[PDB]
């Protein structure tokens, strides 16, 4: 099943070629070649009518190899219709040979639905928990006033931040030009810092709720409420549109400057002070405040086991009953879906200030990706109040 | 879970009731027990609340008379009502809001025990 190359038959076994030809240039004094070659008499077979294999011996054949700038061996060349799709210089196992074959064979389709769904979900959950709130009297509380802050932020991530940038993903270019894709980015980082924000807003709402229930009735007014809320929104325009807009967060270096000329260029590129303040700002005081404030909730709760068992006069020690693990889990699902969702990409931003190419750019984007995916899991988290799951069920006909 | 309710009846004005309500059933360490009451042909009114931190709030009809307090180890609500009065005449409810959900509160509800105050 394998093609057995030769310099002459190159142009027509591989150029020429129906359909998609994976190229080995191996050689006989190559270690990591023979390694492969078992590995590649098993995927000639497993993936028959899907790829056809072809061996290029660079001992025997020496010219053709120079012509694609072969570096390394064992080198893996994927044609498509007389051009290179895909590329590696290293040996694989056949697991992960398989991985990289199914990837680059089926023409980034299951990339292309999942920003679909992950609209959808964002949309259709923060549309229906403004609506549940908007609706029903019963729902109009003081802790749902933030509610209402997150699902505006993350619903504006759904409808203008993730389609545009989707759009960049499939396309590879701006379509839009210079002033949108500034806007654009202006729009992404205030949405992302309003929605983090409101977070720890929430948390903070929901520790005072529960450890002291009197003083934040006096203390938590809804006039309090909307200036803290507005103050969320001023910072998140402040960070985002007043340096975006502005070209503070511009670096000096040659090659950003030719993606700032460019129009066509929307690439994300900061100087070293946007970097590190604008990420502060959205997530990292943030997440401090969280940590701090839901941990207190956790001291409280134990603490509050200590006083019951202290007072029993050594007759009951108290275990876990159903309520602490659900509260337990509870905090797990808040701490541990947004750390999952943005901590990756708002790390890997930080990471870049230090060392630029370490990490790669899909890498990057991927993480920004999984940060957007936060904006649908907040409705889930946020929303499962008996109040709010009746509201939701009337909505739904 | 289930709040039974004691310690209601008639009594003379200027007498002392005590209203014991004691929660069986699983409720989250950190949490508010209360009295509220429904006066005949009024909405029902908080009388008085003790968190679990052992924070106090009362209505103010009922402050210097009423006393709420809570039992050590039990989930158990006592109201010791002096100085009584015809206008404190109510169906009194125990309440207990849980905090276990962290996002929300739980509210359950007694089935409420008739006060009668008498001039
Ligand atoms: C691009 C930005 C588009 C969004 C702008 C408005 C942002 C926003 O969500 N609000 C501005 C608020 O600064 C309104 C809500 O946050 C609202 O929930 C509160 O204002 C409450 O007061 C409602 O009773
Ligand atoms: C970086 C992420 C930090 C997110 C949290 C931002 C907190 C902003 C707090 C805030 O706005 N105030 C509350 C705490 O100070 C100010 C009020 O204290 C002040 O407006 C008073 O005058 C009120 O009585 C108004 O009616
Ligand atoms: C609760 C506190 C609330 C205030 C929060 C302030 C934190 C951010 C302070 C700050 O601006 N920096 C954090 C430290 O970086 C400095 C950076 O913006 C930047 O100036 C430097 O990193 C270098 O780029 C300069 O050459
Ligand atoms: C209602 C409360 C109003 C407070 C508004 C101020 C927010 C905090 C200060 C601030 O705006 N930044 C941090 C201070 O640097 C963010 C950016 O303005 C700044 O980091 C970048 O423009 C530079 O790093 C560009 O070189
Ligand atoms: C019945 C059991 C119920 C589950 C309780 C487990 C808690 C899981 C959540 C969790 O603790 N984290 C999620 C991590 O994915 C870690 C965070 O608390 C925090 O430590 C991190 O956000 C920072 O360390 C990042 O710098
Ligand atoms: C290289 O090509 C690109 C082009 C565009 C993006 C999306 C970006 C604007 N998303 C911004 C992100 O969602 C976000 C939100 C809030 C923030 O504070 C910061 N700060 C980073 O400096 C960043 C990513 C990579
Ligand atoms: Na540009």
């Amino acid at each position: 099943k394998i093609i057995h190359l030769t310099d002459d038959s190159f142009d027509t076994d591989v150029l020429k070629a129906d359909g998609a030809i994976l190229v080995d240039f191996w050689a006989e004094w190559s270690g990591p070649s023979k390694m492969i070659a078992p590995i590649l008499d098993e995927i000639a077979d497993e993936y028959q009518g899907k790829l056809t294999v072809a061996k290029l011996n660079i001992d025997q054949n020496p010219g053709t190899a120079p012509k694609y700038g072969i570096r390394g061996i064992p080198t893996l060349l994927l044609f498509k219709n007389g051009e290179v799709a895909a590329t590696k210089v290293g040996a694989l196992s056949k697991g992960q040979l398989k991985e990289f074959l199914d990837a680059n064979l089926a023409e980034a389709k299951v990339m292309s639905l999942l920003m679909a769904l992950v609209v959808l979900l964002i949309v259709a959950g923060n549309v229906l928990v403004i609506a549940a709130i908007g609706s029903t009297q019963r729902l109009q509380t003081l802790t749902n006033l933030f509610i209402t802050s997150l699902a505006c932020a993350d619903l504006v991530v759904g409808l203008l931040v993730v389609p545009f940038g989707a759009t960049l993903v499939v396309r590879g270019t701006w379509l839009w030009g210079s002033f949108l894709c500034e806007l654009w980015t202006s729009l992404d980082v205030l949405c992302v810092t309003a929605s983090i924000e409101t977070l720890c807003v929430i948390a903070i709402d929901r520790y005072l709720a529960i450890t002291s229930p009197f003083r934040y009735q006096s203390l938590m007014t809804r006039a309090r409420a909307k200036v803290i809320i507005c103050t969320v929104w001023a910072i998140s325009a402040l960070v985002s549109f007043l340096p975006i807009m502005m070209h503070w967060w511009r670096d000096e270096d040659p090659q950003a400057l030719k993606c700032y000329q460019d129009p066509g260029c929307c690439d994300f590129v900061t100087n070293r002070a946007y970097a590190i303040a604008s990420s502060i700002i959205s997530f990292y005081i943030p997440l401090l405040i969280m940590i701090f404030v839901y941990l207190r909730v956790y001291r409280e709760a134990k603490e509050q086991i200590r006083k019951i068992d202290r007072a029993s006069k050594r007759k009951t020690s108290r275990v876990m009953a159903m309520k602490e693990h659900k509260a337990l889990k509870t905090l797990g699902i808040i701490m541990g879906v947004f750390t999952l969702c943005w901590l990756p990409f708002f790390l890997v931003n930080i990471v870049n200030v230090f060392n630029r190419d370490l990490v790669p750019d899909w890498l990057f984007v991927a993480f920004n990706w999984l940060g957007y995916a936060n904006s649908a899991m907040n409705p889930i988290i946020y929303c499962r109040s008996p109040d709010f799951r009746k509201a939701f069920k009337r909505l739904l006909a | 879970v289930q709040l039974q309710e004691s310690g209601g009846g008639l009594v003379q004005a200027g007498g002392s009731l005590r209203l014991s309500c004691a929660a069986s059933g699983s409720i989250f360490s950190i949490n508010t027990m209360g009295w509220y009451r429904q006066a005949p042909g009024k909405q029902r009114e908080l009388v008085a609340a003790i968190h679990s931190g052992g924070s106090t709030n009362y209505a103010n009809s009922v402050k210097g008379r009423f006393t709420i307090s809570r039992d050590n180890a039990a989930n158990t609500v006592y109201l010791q009502m002096n100085s009584l009065k015809p206008e404190d005449t109510a169906v009194y409810y125990c309440n207990v809001k849980d905090y276990g959900a962290v996002l929300y509160e739980y509210d359950y509800w007694g089935q409420g025990t008739q006060v009668t105050v008498s001039s």
